[PDB]
């Protein structure tokens, strides 16, 4: 596993849609089941375990986040954050874990 | 024999053949010998350059990685992708060249350690470890009590304590004609994603686990892995790495001066 | 099979592969003529370089 | 395994000219496609298959 | 005499009255692919006059407070006519270059250059977590430059261009182990290298792998008295040799 | 068309416009979800490195 | 050497000998080489098909079955009929052919595990295991403390812990001229009873037990058995098993699609 | 048998189960330029696998009330990959084509075609004072078509596309003196011609001189009963042979 | 006894059976002419199959 940019700075205006991308490729030595997480540090906000989504975890963000692509097993872990507000400043961790590899992405969102 | 050349006598000359002055612009290093700028005596030289060859410089074992796994726990087992980028005392010896080609000789030094048990009269028999090697693409186990371990045709080795450390030999397993310790250029035709990543040197994983069960008290073990490049041939030498390594994937660094400094140019 | 050491010494191959033989340790050959003098025209020592 | 550094291209199949038929003959035809190796095939580095699982003995 | 050379290729010619000898790679001269080593299953194409000639890259100015320059080699000729055109329609391809850099000055200037061609030059990012992006790693026949100051840390995808580390984390002095020549404005006027095909596979794609890098690092900086010409430009002209390609496809 | 014999039939009908695509699939004879369960696939799925050329007979 | 054939050069022809068009009805697979439909260069080919042979594909050990037996209990001992139908990672490699013929090389990896004893100051010496092999028809033991164990002329092996795993070799023991991994047809002339059952491949049982006594605390052990078909010859190849196995006797299954599916025929 | 052929070039192949013999120009087979006849002062380039292959032009529909089609030959391949790319950077160049047209029908249709390749086809305008412009004289691998009605006079720069005069003012019947083959849906399925280099100078520019023209004129019009397929397309695939160029320059 | 490997290597048989010798690993022989072309009349490549 490998994320294209392990950390960067993103800037968006309040009331816009926030794009927090998370791309990856798969080395040959990876053959296990897929797992994708998303964290926030002002706590999971959306999971992808067993090819099914579990995403009712953060009460402050209900429906305000959902994956973009329809090929999540191809290297797309991006989330579509809509209707940005002021209580949404915090570092995000796109933690993907495919046996036996692991890779993260530290998205520090500022508004 | 690889003997060095002796030195021949000389006499004080006065001629128009100057060996000292040359032109360093041509990228051609000098070739003078002390017998050309002073008077020398004919000294037979018996020194030998044998202990500086490639196979005397590389064929020495060096720890690469070591992991721990407890007995009394679920999925207590160690995995590891096979790469030499992680330890720095060996990484630097392999960066002196660009394209290496060698076959390998692993060696595992497995040890145990009794954990803080709680029951009374703890006593365990000898232990047995398994070190399973999965080629790139095979099925990987998920827990210790799994059926990918036994019912498999991958190369694995069974070892029990109190004996000599196990050892297997691995031939030259690659797609090209040499391992590349450097690769400038992306891995997607669109020139996106990770930068210095190559499929040429992948070698698979290594799964290890206990074979006994949980008798009365946990036992954390530890395995150390040792390489030994044999039959090696090196190509396109390279200057030695100066700045301290920071990551295992790329060659990132922080800038640091060329040498430690002195008080004045004449001291 | 039998060769000299740094007297003689005897070596026998057991396994039926090539990556199982012991290290060579005795490939003593060098040729710096491709790193020291990688120029097109030969450079003589005595005569000046220009 | 599915990699990106060693992709092997793509296979396509296009209409050169249309499929024409006389009257009273079906216009929906089918095509089968086989696959094999030439006389310079080879493999290496034997492993086990990712297809067959097992949880207990039979 | 022994100071003049006259190199010709295809339909172009390079002549220099004052120059040093020519350094030829690691001792081998670039040639085509023998059939003991070939791996492609089909027959390759060989233009051999349409590509093997001297293309001239853009110019660079040698200011007094200069740092250095680098070009990624089988990427700088991406837009030079038939070479760049055959580099797109095919999929594989090997070459061997004849690099020539030329910077002339009077007898009243002073300075020196190190013309080195480091193979498989992998560069490091400014941020320890990221890696340099493509736009700031190379340019189409354009010269990216080093610096004399350490690049800051808050930059996301940039190259660490501290010259005393050559960008590769290696000491800048030890670079002479690669084939190289010194442009010395005292006695030298032009440096020329003949670099064969150096790679661990017989052929490779050319849009994903820049298997060379031509660097120029001014050791003794340019200096002159008042009155002399304040503008001294450098120009490098690269010429492929013994090129061949495989695997036709669409444009890309 | 997977849980039937229709998986092997390639639809070809009398089109109206010219220059249409019939099928198309990437060629990864051990990883693709088309050449996977063929007789070549279950021989390749035991090894890791392969070579050589491949024929494709149509009928 | 088993080298593959190289490829010969070609020129652009225009003739009446079409190698491309053939008739697949005849059950005769094509025989064209790329040098017959395009221009190719004379490429010497050094690849070798050695690591795809039969003895390089089968002669690798694979776990078959493993049982546990406690020390401190009556009739604590493990029995097992010898058959390869039980583990699936090896069963599938033997179904690719119909009539195999090989001699065997067993290997047992015996481990121990201390049970939750109750007394104080438990300490046991090294253990010794016995692995008795009963041909089909011999007398079978009923309990551990029995006189069919010692007073016997069957092949058995005695092994104690902390040493190398035992190993014996078994020649080709069968009534016919090859093991049959498939047998369509009943086993009673009246065509009743079980369907796919054959006496041709029976090999007997395997009885294992402790040799020590119950000192102070029970000890549950575990034995794993490993095959290794050598000198193998295969006949009448067979397509590979697709549907998941369900039983060890017959070939029952549940229907499942041919392949995993994609979104559209052109993607 | 004697009905099947199998033509191969470069990395492409054409196979036809039912077809007639192949007509080879005026009796000569296309080859390179001998040195008794050469006039360029420099050395030419020969890709020889990158260009010598079968490019496939666009398709045309054979309606019942069809008139004809024509393609200007060394102009239709102007956009087909390496051929069109080498046709731009150079200044001269000679070729020899292997034209192949293919139109298949069932045993219940009827019709016939005349596949002729008229060399140096000069066409006449609609207005007696003007001359046809470039846009309406040819198209990039696209088929301009004849008509069955005389084009009016008030048109300024158009082509007279009355088919019974072949546009050249010559009787349409006498066209068989040029190399040709008949596509006859009774017994024939494909027509193929091998046209050498026909011109009064050894080499010529290729953007100003269309020295061939492939015409297709349906003599016996297509006809069928109700029920059969109403759409019968024609497709021509042209392949250069023995190409070489001279005189590098910039793009144009 | 002594044969070549993938140089030479030496093998000695100790036990007095046949099922005790090590694996062969060196029976390199193939003949697909009974699976690819199992037809009665020979099929030439160039000429058509009918």
């Amino acid at each position: 596993l490998s994320i294209t940019t392990p950390e960067e700075m993103i800037e968006k205006a309040k009331g816009e849609t926030a794009y927090l991308p998370c791309k990856f490729t798969l080395s040959p030595e990876d053959q296990g089941p897929l797992d994708i997480e998303w964290l926030i540090s002002p706590q999971v906000i959306i999971l992808y375990s067993g090819d099914k989504i579990y995403d009712d975890y953060y009460p402050d963000l209900k429906g305000r986040v959902h994956f973009t692509s329809n090929d999540l097993k191809s290297g797309d872990a991006s989330i579509n954050v809509t209707n940005l507000q002021l209580s949404d400043i915090g570092t995000y961790q796109c933690k993907v874990k495919k046996a036996p590899g692991v890779a993260n992405k530290k998205i520090h969102l500022v508004v | 024999v690889a003997r060095v050349a002796d030195t021949i006598s000389s006499r004080p000359t006065n001629s128009e053949s100057i060996p000292a002055l040359t032109a360093a612009e041509t990228g051609h290093t000098s070739q003078v010998v002390p017998s050309d700028t002073m008077q020398t005596r004919h000294v037979k030289n018996y020194h030998s350059r044998s202990e500086s060859s490639i196979e005397n410089f590389l064929c020495r074992s060096a720890c690469v990685y070591y992991a721990t796994y407890t007995n009394n726990s679920k999925k207590g087992f160690a995995e590891w992708v096979i790469n030499t980028r992680q330890v720095a005392q060996l990484r630097r010896k392999l960066e002196l060249f660009t394209y290496l080609r060698f076959d390998l000789e692993l060696t595992f030094v497995i040890t145990s350690a009794q954990q803080p048990s709680t029951a009374s009269s703890v006593d365990a028999p000898v232990q047995t470890h398994q070190i399973m090697y999965v080629p790139p693409g095979g099925p990987v186990p998920t827990k210790v009590k799994d059926y990918a371990w036994q019912t498999s045709t991958n190369p694995s080795v069974f070892w029990t304590e109190g004996n000599a450390p196990p050892r297997m030999s691995i031939p030259f397993i690659s797609i090209g004609n040499a391992y590349s310790c450097f690769y400038d250029g992306w891995t997607q035709f669109s020139r996106n994603g990770v930068y210095g990543i190559n499929t040429l040197n992948n070698m698979g994983t290594l799964y290890m686990r206990h074979v006994n069960e949980a008798g009365q008290g946990p036992i954390k073990s530890t395995v150390r892995i040792y390489f030994k490049p044999k039959h090696v041939k090196a190509w396109v030498p390279r200057p030695p790495r100066l700045c301290q390594y920071e990551k295992q994937k790329n060659v990132n660094f922080s800038p640091i001066g060329v040498t430690t400094s002195r008080t004045d140019i004449i001291t | 099979q039998v060769s000299t050491q740094k007297i003689h010494y005897t070596n026998i191959n057991y396994y039926k592969d090539a990556a199982s033989n012991s290290a060579n340790r005795q490939d003593f050959t060098q040729d710096p003529g491709k790193f020291t003098e990688p120029v097109k025209d030969i450079m003589v020592k005595t005569m000046p370089a220009l | 395994v599915e990699d990106e550094y060693t992709a092997a291209g793509y296979v396509t199949c296009w209409y050169q000219t249309n499929i024409v038929v006389p009257a009273d003959v079906q216009s929906s035809c089918d095509i089968l496609c086989f696959v094999s190796a030439c006389n310079d095939f080879s493999v290496r580095m034997l492993k086990d298959t990712p297809f067959i699982r097992q949880d207990t003995f039979y | 005499s022994d100071r003049v050379r006259s190199i010709t290729l295809g339909n172009s010619t390079i002549t220099t009255q004052e120059c040093a000898n020519v350094v030829v790679g690691y001792g081998v001269w670039p040639e085509y692919l023998k059939d003991n080593e070939a791996t492609a299953e089909d027959q390759p194409t060989q233009p051999d006059v349409a590509t093997c000639r001297f293309y001239t890259l853009e110019s660079v100015q040698w200011m007094k407070n200069s740092a250095g320059w680098w070009w990624k080699l089988p990427d700088a000729l991406s837009q030079m006519g038939l070479f760049g055109q055959n580099m797109q329609y095919h999929y594989l391809g090997r070459t061997g270059y004849t690099i020539h850099v030329q910077c002339n000055a009077s007898k009243f200037h002073q300075g020196c250059l190190l013309v080195v061609c480091v193979p498989e030059a992998e560069m490091g990012c400014s941020n320890l977590n990221n890696t340099p992006e493509f736009s700031e790693l190379s340019g189409g026949d354009s010269a990216r430059m080093f610096t004399d100051t350490q690049v800051g840390e808050s930059n996301a995808k940039k190259v660490q261009t501290a010259v005393w580390n050559a960008g590769m984390g290696v000491g800048v002095g030890n670079l002479t182990i690669f084939p190289h020549q010194w442009i010395n404005l005292r006695t030298n006027n032009s440096a020329t290298l003949v670099m064969p095909y150096i790679n661990s596979v017989p052929m490779d794609n050319m849009f994903r792998h820049n298997n060379l890098t031509l660097m120029i690092i001014p050791f003794v900086p340019l200096n002159y008295s008042e009155g002399s010409s304040p503008y001294v430009p450098i120009t490098v002209t690269i010429a492929p040799m013994c090129a061949e390609y495989n695997g036709l496809r669409l444009a890309s | 068309n997977v849980s039937s014999l229709k998986a092997y039939q390639i639809p070809v009908q009398s089109n109206s416009d010219n220059g249409k695509q019939v099928f198309g699939f990437p060629l990864q004879p051990g990883a693709n979800n088309v050449l996977n369960r063929t007789l070549l696939g279950e021989i390749l799925n035991y090894y890791t490195h392969w070579s050589g050329s491949i024929k494709l007979t149509f009928m």
